[PDB]
């Protein structure tokens, strides 16, 4: 949710 | 505690290759994705690689794509960055990062220098001359950066500051200052410890009056 | 790519006062999932960068309450509500919505403090260097503010400009001062043809230079 999404 | 320790930096000729390592500890390595970020001598930050927790989805900016390869060994708790076809623009401090919310935890960094010049270890000279006295170390004529200067192997932490290195005639020079009580010196020994990793060199200079 | 442009380049601020750092992107930075991944990093002198804020306004664990992020569209802002000396360093914004991920150029936060005069120390060449054929004379001007300072070298009372190399530290997080070293490099032959060596520091804390000398 708060984590930066993967490329 | 979460500690990340990068290794493998040094000097490389233009067009050459070099692989960096990073030792992860203090957390479950296999649960977190990892990134490499580099910082150039202009102190600009550039993201150079990403890999997910399981070792997949390797991603790069186009500035290093096809030349750099990120990889990991979840058994050894290690992150790798293979580099090749190195250019001048790749010279930088390379930071290993445990990523989750953003770049959550950064290592202290290891330095790559891309240059045709040769490695030169530093000459280290003591600086010697009231309740309080200022001593110093002159670290002269080394290449590439960096050097790390410590005093009494770390015991003297306060009263210390190190001056940025300056390039003159293709060699760096810096100085470090330490201040101690007049009682401390020369009653007790004060030593300057200089490390130059690219030459794998350590110098210990005692400051004598 | 997304261009991240920061404002101002440098920011002087007094302890307890407020600081505002602006970030401007070249395009909207909303991920496919509708969220904005704008992050703020602080690099203190001699240290790796550290995360302060992610997702525009969420403080990373450990970051005191006085750090606040905001913004939307292309304009984002970091506020420090009661600056402490430990807050100095270079602040970077960062977008993680579109690839390649990109950083801003950085904003240096400088602490204002009371004017302070340097503590000057002059050092003669070591015997070890004299045996190598060279002779560096060194002067430390330690723990002063503001950063701008002048150093003049004198050999037998005569000024000497060539062969001088000056280097300033970053601002110290503990006492908010700067320091600088001045190194006069001479050959062995030249050094031994003279006896009196002087560095004198002129600073806005006095029209009188601070003079330190040695002989031989
Ligand atoms: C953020 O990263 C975590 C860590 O693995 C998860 O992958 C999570 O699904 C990510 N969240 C988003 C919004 O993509």
């Amino acid at each position: 949710p708060d984590t930066r999404p993967a490329p | 505690e979460v500690k990340l320790v990068e290794s493998g930096g040094g000097l490389v000729a233009p067009g050459g290759s070099l692989k960096l390592s990073c030792a992860a500890s203090g957390f479950t390595f296999s649960s977190y994705p990892m990134s490499w970020v580099r910082q150039t001598p202009e102190k600009r930050l550039e993201w150079v690689a990403y890999i997910n927790n399981g070792g997949g989805n390797p991603y790069y900016p186009d500035t290093v794509k096809g030349r750099f390869t990120i990889s990991r060994d979840n058994a050894k708790n290690t992150l790798y960055l293979q580099m090749s076809s190195l250019k001048s623009e790749d010279t930088a401090i390379y930071y290993c990062i445990r990523q989750y919310y953003g770049f959550d935890y950064w290592g202290q960094g290891t330095t790559l220098t891309v240059s045709s010049a040769k490695t030169t270890p530093p000459s280290v000279y003591p600086l010697a001359p009231n309740s309080m006295v200022t001593l110093g170390c002159l670290v002269k004529g080394y290449f590439p950066e960096p050097v790390t200067v410590t005093w009494n192997s770390g015991s003297l932490s306060s009263g210390v500051h190190t001056f940025p290195a300056v390039l003159q005639s293709d060699l760096y020079t810096l100085s470090s200052s330490v201040t101690v009580p007049s009682s401390t010196w020369p009653s007790e020994t004060v030593t300057c410890n200089v490390a130059h990793p690219a030459s794998s060199t350590k110098v210990d200079k005692k400051i004598v009056p | 790519d997304v261009l991240m442009t920061q404002t101002p380049l440098s920011l002087p601020v007094s302890l307890g006062d407020q600081a505002s750092i602006s970030c401007r992107s070249s395009q909207t930075i909303v991920h496919s999932n509708g969220k904005i991944y704008l992050e703020w990093y602080l690099q203190k002198p001699g240290q790796s960068p550290k995360l302060l804020i992610y997702r525009v306004s969420k403080r990373f664990s450990g970051v005191p309450d006085r750090f606040s992020g905001s913004g939307s569209g292309t304009d984002f802002t970091l506020k420090i509500s009661r600056v402490e000396a430990e807050d100095l360093g270079v602040y970077y914004c960062f977008q993680g919505s579109h690839v390649p991920w990109t950083f801003g150029g950085g904003t240096k936060l400088e602490i204002k403090r009371a004017d302070a005069a340097p503590t000057v120390s002059i050092f003669p060449p070591s015997s070890e260097q004299l045996t190598s054929g060279g002779a560096s004379v060194v002067c430390f001007l330690n723990n002063f503010y503001p950063k701008d300072i002048n150093v003049k070298w004198k050999i037998d009372g005569s000024e000497r400009q060539n062969g001088v190399l000056n280097s300033w530290t970053d601002q110290d997080s503990k006492d908010s001062t700067y320091s600088m070293s001045s190194t006069l490099t001479l050959t062995k032959d030249e050094y031994e043809r003279h006896n009196s060596y002087t560095c004198e520091a002129t600073h806005k804390t006095s029209t009188s230079p601070i003079v330190k000398s040695f002989n031989r």
